């Protein structure tokens, strides 16, 4: 999915069971490739230490 | 430039929400964590200093170096001013659509002895001119010319064995701003060129050596440093995906738009 | 760079109910992701990025 | 002479010698910030508390 | 627009976008113990910010023959994170609750929930010489169930779990005078409880009494469609507030 | 009379009727962290009666052919009580602690003891190629004895532990820079050091990082005559001081 | 910084007892040689300047030497930075638990001709190149390579013959102080790396020649020097006693603590 | 310029030139002594005259 659209879609369906996953990553801001090639991530390539919080949105 | 400091907060059952939103506005939430979890009082001295645009952009880079020989015809080396031969000084400044700052210039200059055939080789210190060219005056086509007399063209002489050459230049521009990208033609007719190329018209770099050929070859290599000064900036950008391929136009090859892993729920 | 000793933790989601829909919708939905820094962020000790090669001069 | 500050974590003297204001040293001590012309460039304030929408 | 909520406690929140109004105890909300009040006289411990926070439990079906679910309250959390340690090691404690009952569905499903709790909800037994044994009146944050018939007095030690007899020999209709909200499919979402500490006495063993069950019953059962989505959850999410404990001993 | 003490933490009580002074860190009593000096940013649980007070290891038996024990501190106290319970669920933490070494005997017996406290003992390996594993290392409120030999380099990880090196490689007379105190049979029965919180960082983990080590070293042997008391003990009582904790997680 | 001065005594029948005292409480006796015996009146004007910390540790120390040469494939050097190679540093800072200090790095850099075969070798005036990159950067990997365009990384150039090169580093560092000695692992199941190593990370030195090879082989060495400027230090330690045998770790051979005589009362 | 006292056993003049504070002479000068947290880390304290313990 890395060379498409399909990479920035998480999928979602209608299950028959509880409790299962979504997704889920390592927070590493700027080793994780992840996160790695993001607005923020760009940023902190440039650097070698960081510090502070981190906002994620959903919609 | 001290940062924010964070604020203690108490257990909340209200009508007020700080979590939900909605991103469709292209709005950026301005919430801090002390909205959606019980905190203490927090005193940071963070200071965001090292990231200003005057500490991100005033470090000398290499753009350019360039051999000529001495006992060669005609050896000597030129090279048209401009920014887009290297990786890391062209992603750098393509952050930003529009710059404009003052400029520190140094060179590096070198020697290598070349083999030749005589007994008993020894020559004297070396001597180097490099000639700064304005775009519409006389240009050198040999190493002994008349053009190498620099009545108003300015230029420097430097001896091998001491500190580097430097020296200033002002915001040499016509526009109120250098331009990174430039979205369209130089003729009305929309034809022929397309691009940046339109835009550069900086002058040519000449060097030389100002001694004679004694008894053996020497074949000496610049190298160019640009440092920017006083730097102001509009319109960000986001930074370059795919590798650079030429030196006029944006020309790449697609990549994906990071690497892989196996699974979506692999830590 | 990726440090043992300066490790963050894991960022995951979960179902907590279902997705419940009407007859003649699809079921299956999306979600996308934002990230942003907060007003406490900074950086120090600039440095070279590991994104970009040469070979030759352009 | 200017007298400045010095960024610590005491003084410094500076003097200019050249006719030309292209030939100073480096501002590196202008710290200034606006991010709200690139976080927020809506016409209408949002109040954080508040619902986007009504 | 009374449609929305945040609850903060500790490193959790819930949001909610549509709802009823919070139902406050009986007027009371939950506070610590006084110094005209006490009779132990030791000092007591109140952590704070590891044990009053949000813990979910299991999810349930609700699905179109089902007659109910019920919860004992201060035994679910015994298993969990640092408020079921402090159960452990101590000997008296005293436990305000927040309750959060959830379940979603569309515009095109129906159904009701009456979401009750009941203190000191002693329950009846099926053979009647004999009292329910421990393994059928509550269970580690799983559901205990109703069923719509009667079970026969040939078991020994089981649970009478009639519903319109509401486990107590009671009408099932009259279990409104006991704080409670309702989940309506048409407007409703979710359910919001508060309950202050109600006890004869000061503290007491968090062990051997319950003093609250958590009941919900489906009054109108769930209806749709052909074509819509079969699989409705159903899950509880329960905060302590302003928990103490006294007593210090071995781990029981 | 300087003779007599009694220190009161929580539920428990030490009281000594022969002792020397109580000896305080590098000056610095134990104390909160401040508002100047914090960095994770979340509120701190301080439980504060379940925690702070006296936890007993197991008892050595000091021989005339002994040479010497060791501890590493917050992991002796790894499964003793709500101590223990927090700092598997938690991801920081800082503590200090008050120690108490005691050992009786006659008018009739001699020796001498050293109690030294050192931060961040590190110790070596019997092989000059690798390092020792943990089992070697540390124990689980058990201790971990010197002997008056030199381990041979057939093994592969065992710590170096012979005495007069101290394990880390100095001299073993000038460990008297730490804060110490004697135990000297002719006049002393007890030692009470009362140690801060001492790292480069304000939190750390307690789990991969052990900040502090007491050593019990034999200077002077037992000595006794025909008809005494051969079997002499020692007993060590360590008591955390002013922890709090921070980032609430799984079990781990 | 002026030492006590002495004060006159006279006898003394009393009850105090000065000379009498316990150790055993850990405390050191604050007696003064005028309580034990009769002593007249001295004035001390000495002073105690000389054994701070500031004067004890501001001094330069070398710390590495490396070498590289010209007519090879791939000849360049590095250095991955610490201070635990020598074996005189590393005794002056571990007399101490942890430390906060700037740096000031000084280089000296001397060549060597290699035995070539050509006749009438001679060479111009050498130029090196002293890079250092930060962890997660690009590192080079031959000597014409794109990693020495030193775009943000900072580095230095310098000719022989000149006074050595010289600069300043701040207190870098993630946590408060530096750390000397660590008690612990760097995973969380306890297994692996255990010692000083899991808080190493300062980053990579790189060196190399910026001329080219003329006629003959040339070997170069750089020498680098250490010297700490505005100290503080906290919890001290005793001072090592066996000889240091690996880098990484405190693994040692048992040895005595003196050397010996032939009798108690020998003098 | 800062005019400091030159120990003997008379003046000196110092300009600092750069614009961070990493960049200055070392301080050589703090003359200061605190002997007692190491010696006497003692709760109560102890008279000389008197005897340890009573
Ligand atoms: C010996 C004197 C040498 C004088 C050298 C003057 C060089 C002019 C510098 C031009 C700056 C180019 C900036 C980028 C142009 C652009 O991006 O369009
Ligand atoms: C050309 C510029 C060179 C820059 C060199 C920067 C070197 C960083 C110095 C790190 C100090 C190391 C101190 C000891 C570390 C420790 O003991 O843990």
């Amino acid at each position: 999915n890395v060379s498409s659209l399909k990479a920035y879609q998480i999928p979602v369906q209608s299950n028959s069971d509880n409790g299962k996953q979504v997704f889920g990553f390592p927070l590493q801001p700027g080793a994780n490739n992840v996160l790695n090639r993001t607005l923020l991530g760009e940023i902190l390539n440039y650097y070698t230490h960081w510090s502070g919080s981190i906002k994620l949105t959903f919609m | 430039a001290r940062v924010a400091d964070t604020i203690s907060s108490r257990p909340t059952n209200s009508e007020s929400i700080p979590a939900l939103t909605a991103a469709e506005t292209g709005h950026t939430s301005q919430v801090v964590p002390s909205d959606t979890m019980q905190t203490r009082h927090v005193k940071n001295y963070h200071s965001r200093s090292e990231s200003s645009i005057e500490n991100f952009l005033c470090r000398s880079a290499c753009v350019y170096y360039a051999t000529y020989t001495n006992n060669s015809k005609k050896g000597f080396a030129e090279w048209v001013i401009n920014t887009r031969q290297v990786a890391q000084l062209r992603r750098k400044l393509e952050l930003f659509t529009y710059l404009r700052f003052d400029l520190e210039l140094t060179f590096v200059i070198t020697s290598a002895q070349q083999p030749s055939t005589a007994s008993s080789v020894d020559a004297p210190v070396q001597t180097h001119q490099i000639m700064y060219v304005p775009p519409g005056g006389p240009v050198p086509t040999k190493v002994k010319d008349y053009a190498w007399q620099t009545s108003t063209n300015p230029s420097v002489f430097w001896t091998e064995g001491n500190a580097p050459p430097r020296m200033s230049i002002p915001f040499i521009s016509i526009g109120n701003a250098y331009s990174c990208f430039y979205d369209g033609w130089t003729q009305f007719s929309r034809n022929g060129v397309y691009g940046i190329n339109t835009l550069n018209n900086m002058g040519t770099l000449y060097m030389r050596h100002v001694n004679e050929a004694g008894q053996g070859p020497i074949k000496s290599t610049v190298r160019i440093y640009f440092k920017p000064k006083h730097v102001k900036a509009w319109v960000p950008r986001p930074p370059r995906l795919c590798q650079y391929e030429k030196q006029k136009n944006v020309n790449f090859s697609p990549i994906g738009v990071t690497t892989s892993r196996t699974d979506i729920i692999t830590t | 760079v990726e440090d043992e000793y300066t490790a963050a933790g894991y960022v995951t989601c979960w179902y907590q109910t279902n997705i419940v829909v009407p007859a003649d919708v699809q079921s299956s939905c999306d979600i996308l992701c934002f990230v942003s820094a907060c007003n406490d962020f900074s950086v120090r000790m600039l440095k070279d990025t590991p994104f970009i090669r040469q070979d030759t001069f352009y | 002479a200017q007298v400045s500050t010095q960024k610590t974590g005491i003084h410094y003297t500076n003097i200019n010698y050249y006719k030309d204001a292209a030939s100073n040293s480096a501002n590196r001590q202008d710290f200034t910030q606006d991010p709200g012309k690139f976080t927020e460039p809506v016409k209408d304030i949002m109040v954080k508390t508040m619902p986007a929408l009504n | 627009s009374d449609r929305v909520r945040s609850i903060t406690l500790g490193n959790s929140t819930i949001t909610t976008q549509e709802c009823a109004n919070v139902v406050v105890g009986y007027g009371v909300w939950p506070e610590y113990l006084k110094d005209n009040e006490a009779t132990a006289e030791d000092q007591p411990t109140q952590p704070d910010v590891a044990t009053c926070r949000f813990y979910t439990l299991e999810s349930v079906q609700w699905m179109k023959n089902s007659a109910g679910w019920w919860w004992k309250l201060p035994d679910a959390l015994s298993q969990m994170g640092l408020f079921g340690q402090n159960m452990q090691y101590h000997y008296l404690g005293r436990t305000g609750y927040t309750i959060h009952v959830q379940c979603n569905a569309s515009k095109f499903h129906q159904g009701c929930l009456l979401v009750v709790c009941v203190p000191e909800a002693e329950m009846g037994c099926s053979n009647l010489n004999n009292t329910p044994e421990f393994s059928e009146l509550s269970g580690g944050d799983s559901a205990r169930m109703f069923t719509d018939t009667q079970v026969g007095e040939s078991n020994a030690k089981k649970v009478q779990t009639a519903v319109w007899n509401a486990g107590m020999g009671v009408g099932v209709g009259n279990l409104t005078i006991f704080p409670h909200q309702w989940i309506n499919l048409r407007t409703n979402n979710s359910a919001t409880l508060v309950m202050p500490y109600i006890n004869s006495v000061p503290m007491d063993n968090m062990f051997r009494h319950n003093n609250l069950t958590l009941m919900i019953i489906p009054f109108v059962p769930l209806n749709y469609s052909e074509g819509s989505s079969p699989y409705v959850p159903i899950t509880v999410t329960i905060a302590p507030m302003c928990a103490e404990y006294n007593g210090l001993r071995l781990a029981s």
